């Protein structure tokens, strides 16, 4: 079947640098889009989403043309000390009345100094 | 390499029931999402149903009729179709997903697609009818009609495959009975009206049916 | 529910220069979109995905260019092969995914006149108790014409059918028959059986009868 695996626990990043927050899927069945946020809690931010919103500092590392794409790891350009936190990659179902959350990674934990 | 082969295709009344099947190869079957497009006669390219694992969708047109179904052991896609309306004859394609980035499914590999036709009709041998000739402007124009028969699989051939110029074997046309029509006309110079005779050979493999007219002048 | 248009529905283009085709969607603001090439007895291939890339073992000159609701492709030197049907797909938004409404990519060639002739019901075919009439346009570009029935100077209205041959592949015209069908007895009461018949080759409508007695 599938699981979403973020393999780095902690990193972190000085300001102004590139973050890099890895997450690996195991299958792309179910189908469903793949969603990064920060904290685990109802108030959670919505950190990039592929198909709509603008995430300005936000890079796919799997980058384009990645046929087949199974690696959903993201990039978090000119880091700040706001954006510290705990990032979670989350796999969704594709749902009719709204999509909904199927399996979500363990996190990563980012800081910054 | 990729390849995709339906079978179980057929002609059936309304209200029937059929299944399909995709057998998939050249590629990772257990790790992709399979779906079936339909396309009718003369029309264009609609999408059915898809199925992931597990997770399946399905067409307005179609929610409550078919069902999609795969198995990973046998690397084949099903899709059996109950509740068969006359509108649902189409060709249907098993087709294979694939993805770009992070944006999902796209359709890289088609299969040669499996036909099916919904209809009441009686399986029947076309009648062929001769189309006398008559010169238009040293040019005469001669043919044959085949009328009311069913399946659509029909071949016309001229002189027992002699003759290629000038012949216009035109698309089936479905009648209001519920069976289908097709005429298959030749050009030809008017002084070879009598130095030639032009026999049509219909073949209806369904009915198992071989005639030859010969069209000549009254 | 995101619906595709394609316009330029059928193109006529000559062999060797240049076809551009779009595509219109409504709700889809990215790049989702998928272009298809389909050969008449043959299944779909994929040509482009994600609006710009081009599949692999696809020739140059295919390219896709657009976002958001408008795309195109482009082929730059039309080939014998690319005459074919093109739809658009995307894969944006889908619980269902869409198809446009395909655009067919047509040989171009000089205006032809038809060929009209008129083809009385058979003996064989009365005593079966069914009159069809069948009138044939050979060799005429382009394909559209106007196809009239009149039985003693009153057209006919939904008792006729019209079948359309696809282009010839060695003089690139079209050829259309259009069947009438009656009942013998209508057949018997009647004199003139006329297929008029009007063309853009033609400097004015041809008229093809002949009278019940032969």
């Amino acid at each position: 079947e599938l699981q979403v695996i973020q393999p780095d626990k902690s990193v972190l990043v000085a300001a102004g640098e590139t973050a890099t927050l890895r997450c690996t899927a195991t299958s792309l069945i179910p189908v469903g889009p793949i969603q990064w946020f920060r904290g685990a809690g109802p108030g959670r931010e919505l950190i990039y989403n592929q198909k709509e919103g603008h995430f300005p500092r936000v890079t796919t590392v799997s980058d384009l043309t990645k046929r087949n794409n199974m690696d959903f790891s993201i990039r978090i350009g000119a880091i700040t000390p706001a954006d510290a936190g705990t990032y979670y990659c989350v796999k969704f179902r594709k749902g009719s009345p709204d999509d909904v959350e199927f399996k979500s990674g363990a996190g990563t934990e980012l800081s910054v100094r | 390499d990729v390849q995709l082969l339906e079978s179980g295709g057929g002609v059936v009344q309304p209200g029937g029931s059929l299944r399909l099947s995709c057998a998939a190869s050249g590629f990772s079957f257990s790790n992709f999402a399979m779906t079936w497009v339909r396309q009718a006669p003369g029309e264009g390219l609609e999408w059915v149903s898809t199925i992931g694992s597990g997770d399946t969708y399905y067409a307005d047109s179609v929610k409550g009729r078919f069902t999609i179904s795969r198995d990973n052991s046998k690397n084949t896609l099903y899709l059996q179709m109950n509740s068969l309306r006359a509108e649902d004859t189409a060709v249907y394609y098993c087709a294979k997903d694939s993805t770009v980035s992070w944006s999902g499914d796209f359709f890289d590999y088609w299969g040669q697609g499996t036909l099916v036709t919904v209809s009441s009709a009686s399986t029947k041998g076309p009648s062929v009818f001769p189309l006398a000739p008559s010169s238009k402007s040293g040019t005469a124009a001669l043919g044959c009609l085949v009328k009311d028969y069913f399946p659509e699989p029909v071949t016309v051939s001229w002189n027992s495959g002699a003759l290629t110029s000038g012949v216009h074997t035109f698309p089936a046309v479905l009648q209001s009975s519920g069976l289908y029509s097709l005429s298959s006309v030749v050009t030809v110079p008017s002084s070879s009206l009598g130095t030639q005779t032009y026999i049509c050979n219909v073949n209806h493999k369904p009915s198992n049916t071989k005639v030859d007219k010969k069209v000549e002048p009254k | 529910e995101i619906v595709l248009t394609q316009s330029p529905a059928t193109l006529s283009v000559s062999p060797g220069e240049r076809a551009t085709f779009s595509c219109r969607a409504s709700q889809n603001v990215k790049n989702d979109l998928a272009w298809y090439q389909q050969r008449p007895g043959q299944a779909p291939r994929l040509l482009i995905y994600a609006a710009r890339i081009r599949e692999t073992g696809i020739p140059e000159r295919f390219s896709g260019s657009g976002s958001g609701t408008e795309f195109t492709l482009t082929i730059t030197s039309l080939q014998s092969e690319d005459f074919a049907v093109y739809y658009c797909q995307q894969y944006y938004d889908w619980p269902p995914f869409t198809f446009g409404g395909g655009t067919k990519v047509e040989i171009k060639r000089t205006v032809a006149a038809p060929s009209v002739f008129i083809f009385p019901p058979s003996d064989e075919q009365l005593k079966s108790g069914t009159a069809s009439v069948v009138c044939l346009l050979n060799n005429f570009y382009p394909r559209e014409a106007k196809v009239q029935w009149k039985v003693d100077n009153a057209l006919q209205s939904g008792n006729s059918q019209e079948s359309v041959t696809e282009q010839d592949s060695k003089d690139s015209t079209y050829s259309l028959s259009s069947t009438l069908t009656l009942s013998k007895a209508d057949y018997e009461k009647h004199k003139v059986y006329a297929c008029e018949v009007t063309h853009q080759g033609l400097s004015s409508p041809v008229t093809k009868s002949f009278n019940r007695g032969e």
